[PDB]
């Protein structure tokens, strides 16, 4: 995260780090949806152009952390994967459409002060909230700039941006599920996510009923926090009925 | 699911984060 | 640069 602050104890209970079991490594961020079940990006887990294909035995998934580094006692629990499930028109040849997937987990975790869930979108949510100028929240542990590793989780609030702006801002195609946020060049503020932060999530709380809401996931950018550039992210929403049926299917 | 989004230490004890506020702002 | 995690997690 680019020109974010350290996290709030207890202020991403939902968030979930991929960790690599040999050599032991960051991967990812992802995200709590339930006792047993973690979303992130299909980049996460898959991207032959950088000889990446992951099976369950490689990864651990850390819950409730705030330390990047350390090994948080009696606070993160570190869980097994059962299955990894990517969606199926995943498209790591072009341009990361439908950058989604689940993993399951051998073992339900139990929840904590630091360690619960966020909700996914219903269709008005998603129809009341994804509206440009609204804000929502990204947190990781990924690089602070483009070219320098943070000590503790990272949170930066970003205003959701018109598409057209988006598409104007890349020559990558972009397809409807995806969303692109941050601020632009006359707005002044700054902030991104940046390489590292991939597969986190983007929230945004509802002023309806007060709770946390995953409308995003961290998929791509070029470069991180530049000016006339944007962060992009799998659009949640869109693809809640993949979700579904994998969750109803196992 | 039920309890989904109400983080124990802010919600559920009618505690705000730090810049939470910056959000609601936003829902114009 | 990570702090080791236990054992009974990488069995
Ligand atoms: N910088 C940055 C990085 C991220 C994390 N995601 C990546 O690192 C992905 C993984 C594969 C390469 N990739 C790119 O983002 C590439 N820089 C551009 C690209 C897009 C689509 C297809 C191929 C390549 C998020 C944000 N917001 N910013
Ligand atoms: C990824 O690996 C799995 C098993 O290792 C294999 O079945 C699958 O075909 C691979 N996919 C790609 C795109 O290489
Ligand atoms: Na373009
Ligand atoms: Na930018």
């Amino acid at each position: 995260i680019v020109e974010g602050s350290d996290a709030e104890i207890g202020m991403s209970p939902w968030q979930v780090m991929l960790f690599r079991k040999s050599p032991q490594e960051l991967l990812c961020g992802a995200s709590l949806i339930s006792d047993r079940w973690v979303l992130t990006a299909a980049h996460c887990l898959l991207y032959p152009p950088w000889d990446k294909n992951f099976t369950e035995n490689d990864l651990l998934v850390r819950i409730g952390k705030h330390s990047r580094t350390r090994y948080e006692r009696n606070i993160e629990k570190i869980s097994m994967l059962e299955k990894i499930y990517i969606h199926p028109r995943y498209n790591w040849r072009e341009n990361l459409d439908r950058d989604i997937a689940l993993m399951k987990l051998k073992k339900p975790v139990a929840f904590s002060d630091y360690i619960h869930p966020v909700c996914l979108p219903d269709r008005e949510t998603a129809a009341s909230l994804l509206q440009a100028g609204y804000k929502g929240r990204v947190t990781g542990w990924g690089n602070l700039k483009e070219t320098g590793q943070p000590s503790v989780l990272q949170v930066v609030n970003l205003p959701i941006v018109e598409r057209p702006v988006c598409k104007d801002s890349t020559r990558i195609r972009i397809t409807d599920n995806m969303f692109c946020a941050g601020y632009k060049p006359d707005e002044g503020k700054r902030g991104d996510a940046c390489e590292g932060d991939s597969g986190g999530p983007f929230v945004m709380k509802s002023p309806f009923n007060n709770r946390w809401y995953q409308m995003g996931i961290v998929s791509w950018g070029e470069g991180c926090d530049r000016d006339g550039k944007y962060g992009f992210y799998t659009h949640v929403f869109r693809l809640k009925k993949w979700i579904q049926k994998v969750i109803d299917q196992f | 699911e039920a309890d989904c989004g109400l983080r124990p230490l802010f919600e559920k004890k009618s505690l705000e984060d730090k810049t939470e506020r910056e959000l609601l702002e936003s829902y114009i | 640069d990570f702090e080791e995690i236990p054992e009974e997690y990488l069995q």
